[PDB]
């Protein structure tokens, strides 16, 4: 319906793929998995102006997987370049992925992101970050693992693109959930998968939650 | 002389119980726990039905990442690695759409909320016997 | 699948099949569109796929395909142009300047295709720095001559010079050779005469147009590089400053032009040219007001409604006023005619400043903070500015931000609660807001003295009373301690105190209470000059916050632990000394009634506590004292302790209860806690448990591998089993923080060093991986650093004990045990550096672990391990060149020369390592001038390998360049020659050594570089 295309570009390994998960699913993935040319996923916002659908286009950030490269800026209608704070030349690369992004995307909205602030040897001081004040890029301190200002992409984005300066996300509708009785026939099953989930140890439990 | 004037679906459920959560779902699959969401955890009962569900979002987006009925057959399971999270197997979660089973896991800021959280849990249950 | 025919060359390509699966990826979804990319993807890489270009470019009727063809003939140009037949060239050159011609000369392609046309341009950029001037001498007068005879064949142009400018000045430094870079740029400088003519005569024969748009947009660009007389011999300023800010659509890239003039190189002495630089500002300043909106204007609300390009051009606008006015508000601040357009600039600027966006007002505060601290210390100028400095006081202290010390906050239901989380963002903003209103404070101290104390009393009559403003005030009156006088600053803050308990007196209720208390807690903690002058209500307030440590609202009662110890940092003298008409020092009241004070508290908010404590303990300088208030600090701690080592040296089965776990837990993180503000005073406490917590790690150590043993390796992410861990890790917490601050460096050798060994060190080792604590190898980077060179038989079994298994746990990948990785190698940079007889000990298979282990280090991506790997190899260097001409030298050369050296060529070259570039640089001119200075001893080669008299210089060029030959055989035989050559004898000289490795960096990207390019100087 309402929907917009959104390019995420920054240098390999600077949380672009780890970013979009967790607005996806609510997952944090520490694996670090390339990606291969993009991944396309649709992203879906409830706001007091109704629901916004962003189909993201995940690019890659490595030179070796690259695939089409500005190719998949054609047609986008917005953009986040990301960037590491604990690595320095992440920030330096950043002119690079915007020259390359605004030489086919002439006029759209674009959010540069600082990820990785939960990590304590911060490289890249909030102090040198300027390089959004004469480009119009709307900037902000990201974490994908603690979920610092996680929202602030989208919503700035959205309120954007919808041209509402008000605009805010709104709980979404919660249906009445159905009542289901186990099938008597899976419950063999039930006792197997229960206990191998029991004995898998939850990830960072030194975490405040 | 008149002088004319200048020009969710949880509003039937009471709120028994609410606590910040961080839920996981488990990925068979792969062999790992997934976050689902970090927000409040709400015990809502149906002020029509008297029915009890739990109803989660997700801070900030405010996204469900868990809907289902607190079901009488359900039981909650200590994980190997906390002792402030429970985990059991829901047969029918609707946050992401249609129906789907699951195994949680439900994780707290200490063992004594985890602790009420069980009690409260419970007692939904013998509501939804009823 | 179908769409998989593109693939197949070995059939023609079909267009329509090819612009169906184009289609599918960009306008379809799900499976189909992955498939499509992969397969677009594959064709895109396909080496031949150049070739099928011109054909997609005719036939195609799809311009995304035609993009995708663009794509592919610019990596055959930036990277094998050079490999091309010449007739391939010419033909290349041909369809794409025709392509661009017939897309310019259709008016509806020309309107609807710009994505596509801008790419083409790119696409002739790039072939133009291949080709131009050198083979192309004609293209800037042939375009020039073009432009004439069609207006979109003109505006085209512009886009064509806009992207040449931008590849050559802005964008070359990384991606050509300082040779090809200076160049094109004086090409284009030899050139742009005529370039400047064509644009000036545009600019002066149009208004509006998208040609216009399209020459201010080339402007823009070449303003970064061409000479100002340009700008100021023409009439350039004022068409910029006057005509084209009258139409909006010309006035946003305008004043980015103007921007960048107010940063030309400009003559300093030239009272002609600075009338024309306050001219260009008058007239801009002019049309704002009469096109735009005139000074008065609400930019705060204009902002937030957020119409058309509204935001951009107020952003911009900010930019502009800023840039030009801390160059040149000087040529404005003498003359009385001009002192209205000073001004109103300025009244600009504070109206920009009351925008609600965080990153705008970073931009407006920075050049705040530039203009008053000019105003600071420039004789005679802040009188100039007295309006505007009143009002951006009222600007700064109405948009304070929440301090980092202020622990509430308000939710989305309006409760006051404690934050989840710190706000990490706004750390910088706060400072430079302090910094700000200090400097304003200092030009005006009356003037701020009546703003703040007026504001207050407008809280507490309540006529303005709300949370925001009651905040925003107390961090405004807080962050300017320092800038009255002691005797002024005494009556301010005694009428700022008054006025805020009025207030707690009389706001009730959880929430209000949370706030106002917070408030005053944040202003008392700033003032801590103020607290040593009072006594009586220093004392008042410690009481204060002794009962907020009791407090329900859990932000209030965190806030009130960190005031403490944040007022006692300054203040400490002050409790240890008996003050007058008190009849013990405070130290001892709060000592003896600190279970009573901390009962409500969790754990590290005791420990918090007891670190304040420690803090103002080692301020008596008395040891008999200092001693006896230590034991007596610790009494509570040390009691608690002595009950368990009785019970657990009968019972090892008593410290399987996980409440006794958390109790000695909490003991050593308050010995941990006492120890960091103590440092080397804390010996008699450590003494006092030394002996029996090494015991108490063993017995841990033994329970932590019997349930392993007996549950497997799951038991290590058990609650008893990482309760148990911690207890270990604390112990090497407390050990390492004594250590690192030890004052008597015997006593930490004879007394703590062995029994430390013995207590971590085989434990370590014979644990199975999962359960070895990083911790240990951090605990002995300390040891080694203090004491290392005291203890040479110790570093001995260190590394014995450490180095092969954890060497085993982290040389399988990058990833597995990150902390175990990251101590490891600190622990190894130390011991190269304080103790390398210990490397030299080692025996020759385990010192070939040692160097494959440092290079292991240079291939992590992580930061923290790459650094110390590279640190480490030119520690090692060093450290062998000093043993100078001896048989380990000698051995070590002929065994490993050439394997740093390789090593080190691969991650300079491989792409994936570019951070650590400067350090691997450093490495390598240390080892070429190794060979250089004729520092290594013996020949590099075997004999009968090379002639016999042969020189190292001599072998090792032969050497490098067989290594490059055959890892680049792209490159020529000169190239590398060459390349060699010219780094070889710029060993001594590290910038332009770089040079040249960052030019053989570019070459190897591409085919045919020139060799003469390493003769640049
Ligand atoms: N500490 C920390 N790590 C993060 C954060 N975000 C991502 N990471 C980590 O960074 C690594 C790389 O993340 P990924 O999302 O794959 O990066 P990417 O930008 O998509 N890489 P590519 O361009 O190659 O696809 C992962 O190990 C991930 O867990 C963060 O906010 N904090
Ligand atoms: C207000 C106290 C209150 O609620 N009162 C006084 C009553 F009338 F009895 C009811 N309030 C909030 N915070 C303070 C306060 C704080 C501090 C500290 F610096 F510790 F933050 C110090 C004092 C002091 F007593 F020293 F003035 C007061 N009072
Ligand atoms: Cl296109
Ligand atoms: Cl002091
Ligand atoms: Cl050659
Ligand atoms: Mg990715």
């Amino acid at each position: 319906q309402v929907q917009f295309k959104l390019v995420l570009v920054g240098d390999g390994g600077t949380g672009k793929t780890t970013f979009v998960k967790r607005h996806l699913t609510g997952e944090f993935e520490k694996k670090y998995v390339a990606t291969l040319g993009v991944e396309v996923h649709p992203l879906v916002f409830h706001t007091n102006r109704g629901p916004i659908k962003f189909n993201v286009w995940d690019t890659a950030g490595q030179e070796k997987f690259g695939g089409l490269r500005d190719g998949y800026y054609i047609q986008a209608q917005c953009a986040i370049i990301m960037f590491d704070v604990t690595s320095r030349v992440t920030y330096k690369n950043v002119p690079n992925w915007h020259r390359d992004l605004v030489r086919v995307c002439e006029n759209i909205p674009i959010v540069l992101c600082g990820n990785k602030v939960d990590i304590k040897d911060r490289k890249v001081k909030a102090k040198s970050i300027v390089f959004h004040r004469k480009k119009n890029l709307q900037y902000y301190d990201i974490s994908a693992k603690s979920n610092y200002n996680f929202e602030k992409p989208f919503l700035w984005l959205a309120r954007k693109l919808i041209g509402d300066p008000n605009l805010e996300f709104v709980a979404m509708p919660a249906l009445a959930p159905p009542e289901v009785v186990m099938d008597p026939a899976l419950a063999a099953q039930y006792e197997h998968d229960l206990e191998v989930a029991q004995t898998t140890a939850l990830p960072d439990e030194d975490d405040d939650l | 002389i008149h002088f004319e004037p200048v020009v969710t679906m949880e509003e039937d459920e009471e709120v028994l119980y609410k606590v910040r959560a961080k839920l996981f779902r488990f990925d068979a699959d792969a062999k790992e726990w997934k976050e689902r969401g970090t927000g409040d955890c709400k015990f809502l009962k149906n002020k029509k039905t008297n029915k009890v569900r739990i109803l989660m979002r997700r801070d900030k987006t405010l996204k469900i990442c868990a809907n289902h009925i607190i079901a009488p057959e359900y039981t909650l399971k200590p994980n190997v690695g906390s002792d402030r999270s429970w985990v059991y197997a829901c047969t029918a979660d609707i946050a992401e759409g249609e129906a789907e089973a699951f195994t949680f896991a439900i994780r707290f800021g200490s063992k004594e909320n985890a602790d009420k959280f069980k009690e409260e849990f419970e007692k939904a249950q013998e509501i939804n016997k009823k | 699948g179908s769409m998989e025919g593109i693939l197949d060359f070995s059939n023609d390509l079909d267009i329509a099949l090819l612009d169906q699966v184009v289609s599918t990826f960009y306008q379809g979804s799900g499976v189909q569109q992955k498939q499509a990319q992969e397969i677009l993807t594959k064709f895109q890489d396909n080496p031949d796929a150049w070739q099928k270009a011109d054909q997609i470019l005719q036939f195609s009727t799809n311009p995304q395909s035609k993009f995708i063809a663009l794509s592919i003939l610019d990596k055959l140009i930036t990277r094998k142009w050079k490999l091309l037949p010449n007739d391939h060239r010419i033909g290349i050159r041909n369809f794409v300047v025709g392509m661009i011609i017939s897309m310019c000369q259709d008016d509806e392609v020309f309107k609807t295709q710009k994505n596509l046309i801008n790419k083409s341009d790119l696409t002739l950029v790039q072939i133009l720095k291949q080709e131009w001037p050198q083979n192309w001498p004609e293209f800037i007068p042939e375009l020039i001559g073009s432009s004439s005879s069609s207006v979109n064949v003109c505006e085209n142009n512009m886009i064509v010079l806009k992207l040449l400018s931008e590849e050559v000045f802005d964008f070359s430094a990384e991606q050509m050779t300082q040779a090809k870079a200076l160049h094109l740029k004086n090409s284009m400088s030899k050139e742009f005469e005529q370039i400047f003519k064509l644009c000036f005569q545009v600019l002066e024969q149009g208004s509006s147009s998208s040609l216009i748009v399209a020459t201010l947009e080339s402007l823009l660009r070449y303003l970064h590089w061409i000479p100002y007389r340009y700008i100021y011999e023409t009439n350039i300023l004022e068409l910029l400053s006057t005509k084209f800010m009258t139409s909006p659509d010309t006035r946003a890239i305008t004043l980015k032009c103007l921007t960048e003039v107010s940063n030309l190189k400009i003559p300093q002495d030239n009272d002609l040219i600075k009338r024309q630089t306050v001219l260009f500002f008058q007239n801009t300043l002019q049309q704002i007001a009469t096109s735009v909106m005139p000074v008065t204007a609400d930019l705060k609300a204009t902002y937030a409604n957020a119409n058309g390009n509204d935001q951009s051009f107020l952003q911009d606008l900010a930019m502009f006023l800023t840039t030009y006015l801390a160059r040149n508000r000087a040529l404005l601040e003498s003359d009385e005619s001009l002192r209205e357009l000073l001004l109103n600039a300025h009244q600009y600027l504070i109206q920009l400043s009351k925008i609600e966006e965080r990153e705008l007002f970073k931009t407006t505060l920075d050049y705040w903070h530039n203009l008053v601290a000019d105003l600071f210390y420039e004789p005679l100028k802040k009188h100039i500015y007295e309006e505007i400095c009143s009002q951006l006081r009222l600007v700064i202290i109405e948009n304070m931000v929440r301090p980092e010390e202020v622990l509430v906050v308000e939710n989305d239901e309006g409760e006051i609660v404690r934050e989840f989380v710190k706000e990490s963002d706004t750390i910088q903003l706060y400072k430079s807001e302090r910094e700000v209103l200090v400097y304003l404070t200092h030009l005006n101290v009356i003037d701020t003295e009546e703003i703040m104390i007026s504001k207050l009393a407008r809280q507490i009559d309540g006529s303005e009373w709300s949370w925001h403003n009651i905040n925003t005030l107390s961090w405004a009156i807080g962050s300017i301690s320092g800038t009255m006088s002691e005797d002024t600053e005494k009556r301010f803050v005694v009428t700022v105190i008054k006025d805020l308990l009025d207030l707690c007196v009389k706001k009730r209720g959880k929430d209000n209470k949370a706030v106002v208390a917070s408030d005053i807690m944040y202003v008392v903690g700033q003032y801590p000059r103020f607290l040593k002058a009072h006594w009586n209500f220093l004392r008042t307030v410690i009481l204060k916050l002794f009962e907020f440590m009791h407090e329900t609202h859990e932000g209030v009662q965190d806030m009130a632990c960190d005031t403490f110890i944040k007022i006692v940092q300054k203040c400490k003298y002050h409790f240890v000394i008996q003050q007058p008409r008190e009849s013990e020092p405070f130290i001892q009241t709060i000592i003896r009634d600190i279970q009573k004070t901390t009962a409500d508290l969790q754990p590290q908010q005791v420990h918090t506590f007891y670190k304040a404590c420690g803090i103002i303990i080692s301020e008596e300088r008395s040891v008999a004292e200092r001693n006896r208030l230590l034991s007596d600090l610790m009494q509570l701690p040390n009691m608690a302790w002595d009950t368990i080592v009785e019970q657990s040296t009968a019972n090892p089965t008593l410290l399987l209860d996980s409440e006794t776990v958390k109790i000695i837990a909490n003991i050593i993180k308050t010995n941990v806690a006492v120890c960091t503000s103590m440092g080397a005073d804390f010996y008699p406490q450590l003494g006092h448990i030394y002996y029996n917590m090494l015991q108490l790690y063993r017995a841990v150590s033994s329970m932590i591998s019997a349930q392993v043993a007996a549950e497997g390796l799951i038991a290590t992410k058990t609650p008893k089993v990482r309760g148990l861990r911690t207890i270990k890790k604390e112990i090497l917490k407390l050990v390492e923080t004594y250590i690192s601050k030890a004052r008597n460096l015997d006593d930490v050798v004879k007394v703590l060093v062995e029994p430390l060994l013995n207590a971590v060190l085989e434990d370590y080792m014979n644990n199975v991986p999962d359960a070895r604590d990083a911790e240990v190898l951090n605990c002995m980077t300390t040891v080694v650093e203090k004491v290392g060179h005291m203890i040479p038989q110790g570093v001995i079994l260190i590394l014995q004990s450490v180095f092969e298994c954890t060497l085993d746990m982290i040389n399988k990948d990058f990833t597995e045990y990150p902390e175990h990785r990251v101590e490891f190698y600190k622990l190894l940079k130390v011991i190269n550096e304080k103790s390398f007889a210990a490397f030299l000990e080692l025996p020759p298979a385990a010192f070939k672990l040692f160097v494959d282990a440092i290079c292991w280090a240079f291939k992590h991506n992580n930061r923290d391990v790459e650094v110390n790997g590279l640190q480490i190899a030119l520690d090692l260097v060093k450290n062998i060149e000093r043993m100078g001409n001896v048989p380990f030298a000698n051995e070590f050369h002929k065994n490993y020369f050439f394997i740093f050296v390789s090593e080190t060529f691969f991650v300079l070259t491989d792409s994936d390592h570019k951070s650590g570039f400067s350090k691997q640089a450093l490495l390598l001119m240390k080892l070429i001038s190794l060979v250089y200075d004729n520092k290594i001893s013996v020949p590099l080669y075997q004999e009968a390998e090379v002639p016999q008299g042969t020189s190292n210089q001599v072998y090792l060029s032969q050497y490098l360049a067989n290594m490059l030959s055959n890892a680049f055989p792209h490159l020529t035989s000169e190239q590398i020659a060459s390349f060699l050559s010219a780094l070889t004898k710029q060993c001594k000289d590290l910038v332009v050594f770089k040079g040249t490795l960052r030019d053989f960096l570019v070459q190897i990207k591409e085919v045919g570089g020139d060799p003469t390019d390493y003769l640049f100087a």
